[PDB]
RNA sequence: CGCGACCUCAGAUCAGACGUGGCGACCCGCUGAAUUUAAGCAUAUUAGUCAGCGGAGGAAAAGAAACUAACCAGGAUUCCCUCAGUAACGGCGAGUGAACAGGGAAGAGCCCAGCGCCGAAUCCCCGCCCCGCGGCGGGGCGCGGGAAAUGUGGCGUACGGA
RNA sequence: GGCUAAAUACCGGCACGAGACCGAUAGUCAACAAGUACCGUAAGGGAAAGUUGAAAAGAACUUUGAAGAGAGAGUUCAAG
RNA sequence: GAGGUCCGUAGCGGUCCUGACGUGCGAAUCGGUCGUCCGACCUGGGUAUAGGGGCGAAAGACUAAUCGAACCAUCUAGUA
RNA sequence: UGAAGCCUAGGGCGCGGGCCCGGGUGGAGCCGCCGCAGGUGCAGAUCUUGGUGGUAGUAGCAAAUAUUCAAACGAGAACUUUGAAGGCCGAAGUGGAGAAGGGUUCCAUGUGAACAGCAGUUGAACAUGGGUCAGUCGGUCCUGAGAGAUGGGCGAGCGCCGUUCCGAAGGGACGGGCGAUGGCCUCCGUUGCCCUCAGCCGAUCGAAAGGGAGUCGGGUUCAGAUCCCCGAAUCCGGAGUG
RNA sequence: UCCGGCGGCGUCCGGUGAGCUCUCGCUGGCCCUUGAAAAUCCGGGGGAGAGGGUGUAAAUCUCGCGCCGGGCCGUACCCA
RNA sequence: CGACUCUUAGCGGUGGAUCACUCGGCUCGUGCGUCGAUGAAGAACGCAGCUAGCUGCGAGAAUUAAUGUGAAUUGCAGGUUGAUCAUCGACACUUCGAACGCACUUGCGGCCCCGGGUUCCUCCCGGGGCUACGCCUGUCUGAGCGUCGCU
């Protein structure tokens, strides 16, 4: 909705900077056993709650 | 009408988060949590869910102060002092 | 430039005076969806933004 | 160079805080060369730059709150920042002196009979 | 009318303190079922149990007889073995059910009120001086202020006591 | 009317030591970014998921193809 | 120019074809045909009523696809 | 100088449960005998979990009239884009804009592994970066249906009832007096004390559709405009010396 | 080219309507239905008081200009 | 002959059983046995040169000081008088939360004091410190046709 509270659009900005993949030099560690971000979501298919 | 007709006019929500415990269960016309009773001074919690109980509770969080607490036990509260200086 | 939540556009206008030594016009601040507060800044018009900006760093 | 904290202790008030100002000054300009787009040098020297602020001010708070004990050494009531935080239940607790007192009549019981000691033979 | 005590009762962002909430394996106090068994079921059983509420500690609770006994008598409390699946309870059905004595672990006893006698001999706080200080105490000084006779302190408590 | 240690209890907590226990459909739901992802208005419900090699030495280079993808070549004791 | 008045749009509803579909577009939809359409009218938001209780122009109807007693956890690995 | 495990048209033993050799694959442990212990032998339980078939390249990809030509880019065009032509929606719209809800889906650049039930040079897909500006739009303020503290009562208890009901429920004020202060101690102000005046209907919450002063025109972006720039206004509050 | 570039010209004169929509106003009907509160602002009645002694006038002005300020949060897009 | 179908074997797929591993569980035992208005448990939001999650931390924000240790961290960069690790007694510790100025939008305040405005003249701006309920001891100010005494 366009008219916001404070407390959702930090919500909102939380989550959404959240969103991004995961950088490539990880996955050069030692010991690494991450492949890829499996927290990720699409607006359309997880419905983020609220 | 019974069902796919009726899940249409779901627009307006019951819940909102709370401040105490921050789920999405703080009923907006009683105005209280279903999850911590949040206008209640104390926290809601039952004995019938051991599940609920160890969903959060001491040892699930930060410990910002109890394991400060713990690390200065083991050697018994000093204050005041510091090491013999170099 | 851009600002945390908690300041009021006399703040700004105050810290942009106090370290810039330039007076301000006026502040216009929106807080962006990625969190931060975006703060338009508009000087006196006996200064020059570009002359502030070369002074700065920021070109 | 590498501002240490051995030789921020002997120094002045005024002086600390304003090298304080001039290392908030560079971390600013460091911010600046950030966001713009700069040397790996001025990126990896920004973290220099915040641990030399975050020294500064602990030498200045360290300074400033060892001069407040000292000034309320000798006062009987002190500001509760500066009283001793052990736990609740300790500051609760009975004093040191008071849980050694004793009454007139058991002690006067102890004095006219102390407990002895003794051996039985085999 | 006014003034002054006392008694009751208010108001303070008055000076200095204290409680709230959390965890909850163990503990203390209330509340408290029904599945189930009885080859049905209603008393009984499940069971003073689950769920519910309150309150702590490093353990808690209990504890120094208004006791057990009937002996040639034992002697605070708590725990273990036995007493004992016993005396007893029970549509005397299903089922339930202790205690004394005996042997061990541990071992520790004490204080008031009241009756009385000592010139309130008692306690708290403020200010000042010296000392100590991260458990705010020691000494001294205040024709300093209060509490207290509608009872503080010393002696003294059933083993008697003055 | 009141106080009182010891012997006694301890599936929570801070550290520890051990086992005729289980061995990734087992053992805690959870050996892994697990009370996580995810579903429900909510109270709550709740997973799947371990192994290259000694060492990345993780396949330079030529070649066909838009590329995936192949043919040679090469590393390794082994790319079976 | 009156009327819980008539025909008839939007809206509100749901007769008949016992039409379509019936591993559907769909865990109740589609077409034509229909009822009413100034009133006991239709509708958003706010608000109150909670489970042996609510609410019901009354069909045991509705109470989150669940109702002749909702849902969640527990007693519970209930009894056969 | 090759254990476990696995495969085998190889050789055998045992009535049988089973077992021993050979070959191959594999790469780090294993077995016989005497006793001991058990979460100890599967074909079934509309058994549990995981995997794979026939059905089968089958059913199906049929609600709402409709497409064709040329060119461009491209490795590649029934589906992208441009132009032309023919149609539909037909102002109770397939148009232009908001509320609830969604939460970056908005804009640009690039990609074509996966997804968009054919394909794609396209995408609400993926990867990089950008983007929401207010005294005069709303919230904030008011109270409505109602919700909810304190006094009080009840309650084993968490707490509940109750909202003016069993309260000493006001911390305000013109002015007058006293006391001090600053400012050219003028006159006022800050106050401190006293005199005098004083019903509130009950703290507080409750509407982005009710109540509620005051902003409009032109231009500007890729994506923002009664918000930015320009030009015209206007409201509220304040102001010793006005 | 990088243009709120530079220029010319023009932005005209009339009539109609039980027309449609919006709005302002008057009047009537209907009710055993009478169709919100509060914040807020204003006007009036009263006359406790104040101002100066004829001036360089005083108190006082809802008159005309002039000076300063207006913080916090929402604001992209979809709306089928 | 051939196609199709059936069986067996070799090789190749799909699939992930078995075997061997194991920084994990379960059970028993030992010692200790410690939260909070000096603001807990829990929650929210932020902090890395390149950083999503996990971990750690709090505007001094993948940590400061001090002590011990003694030459690294490392995926890529960068530049011994003490790098890094551990210990941890100094210092610091955002917003909610018993949560405390009133409400919970982050809105509206009041009081005292500083620095701008001012040149105290008030406004306006920034900063700092207070402003919750109950209850105890004492203090001050009070009330009563409550019990009295002097007038
Ligand atoms: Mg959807
Ligand atoms: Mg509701
Ligand atoms: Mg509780
Ligand atoms: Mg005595
Ligand atoms: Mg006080
Ligand atoms: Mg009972
Ligand atoms: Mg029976
Ligand atoms: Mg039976
Ligand atoms: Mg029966
Ligand atoms: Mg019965
Ligand atoms: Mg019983
Ligand atoms: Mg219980
Ligand atoms: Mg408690
Ligand atoms: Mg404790
Ligand atoms: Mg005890
Ligand atoms: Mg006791
Ligand atoms: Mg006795
Ligand atoms: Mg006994
Ligand atoms: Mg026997
Ligand atoms: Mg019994
Ligand atoms: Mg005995
Ligand atoms: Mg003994
Ligand atoms: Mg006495
Ligand atoms: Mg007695
Ligand atoms: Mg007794
Ligand atoms: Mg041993
Ligand atoms: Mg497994
Ligand atoms: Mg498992
Ligand atoms: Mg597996
Ligand atoms: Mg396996
Ligand atoms: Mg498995
Ligand atoms: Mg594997
Ligand atoms: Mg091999
Ligand atoms: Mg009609
Ligand atoms: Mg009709
Ligand atoms: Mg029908
Ligand atoms: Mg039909
Ligand atoms: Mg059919
Ligand atoms: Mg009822
Ligand atoms: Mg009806
Ligand atoms: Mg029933
Ligand atoms: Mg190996
Ligand atoms: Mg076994
Ligand atoms: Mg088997
Ligand atoms: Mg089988
Ligand atoms: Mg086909
Ligand atoms: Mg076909
Ligand atoms: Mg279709
Ligand atoms: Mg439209
Ligand atoms: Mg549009
Ligand atoms: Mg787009
Ligand atoms: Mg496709
Ligand atoms: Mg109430
Ligand atoms: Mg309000
Ligand atoms: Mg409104
Ligand atoms: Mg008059
Ligand atoms: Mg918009
Ligand atoms: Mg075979
Ligand atoms: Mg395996
Ligand atoms: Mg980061
Ligand atoms: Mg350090
Ligand atoms: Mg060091
Ligand atoms: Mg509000
Ligand atoms: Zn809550």
């Amino acid at each position: 909705s366009s008219h916001k509270t404070f407390r959702i659009k930090r919500f909102l900005a939380k989550k959404q900077k959240q969103n991004r993949p995961i950088p490539q030099w990880i996955w050069m560690k030692t010991g690494n056993k991450i492949r890829y971000n499996s927290k990720r979501r699409h607006w359309r298919r997880t419905k983020l709650g609220l | 009408t019974k069902g796919t007709s009726s899940f249409g006019k779901r627009r307006n929500k019951t819940h909102t988060l709370c401040r105490r415990c921050g789920s999405k269960a703080y009923h907006l016309q009683k105005s209280t949590c279903g999850k911590c009773g949040y206008p209640a001074k104390r926290k809601r919690k039952y004995n019938w869910s051991a599940k609920a109980k160890r969903r959060n509770t001491t040892g699930t969080g930060r410990m910002r102060h109890l394991k400060i607490v713990y690390r200065r036990f083991r050697h018994g509260f000093r204050e005041g002092t510091t090491p013999k200086p170099k | 430039f851009i600002v945390d939540v908690k300041a009021n556009k006399h703040q700004i206008k105050q810290a942009v005076k106090k370290l810039y030594d330039i007076d301000v016009a006026k502040v216009n601040t929106l807080i962006r969806p990625d969190g931060e507060k975006k703060a338009y800044v508009r000087l006196a018009p006996d200064y020059d933004a570009l002359d502030v900006a070369n002074k700065i760093g920021i070109i | 160079a590498k501002i240490k904290a051995r030789d921020l202790r002997g120094k002045k008030k005024e002086e600390l805080l304003k090298q304080l100002d001039d290392l908030k000054v560079e971390l600013s300009q460091l911010r600046v060369a950030k966001v713009t787009g700069g040397a790996a040098s001025k990126l990896s020297k920004i973290r220099v730059v915040r641990k030399s602020i975050a020294r500064v001010l602990t030498v200045i708070n360290q300074t400033q709150k060892e001069n407040l004990r000292k000034f309320y050494k000798g006062k009987k009531y002190k500001p509760l920042d500066l009283r001793p935080k052990k736990t609740r239940a300790m500051r609760r607790r009975l004093n040191k002196h008071e849980e050694s007192l004793k009454t007139k009549k058991q002690q006067r019981k102890e004095r006219l009979y102390p407990l002895r000691k003794y051996a039985v033979k085999a």
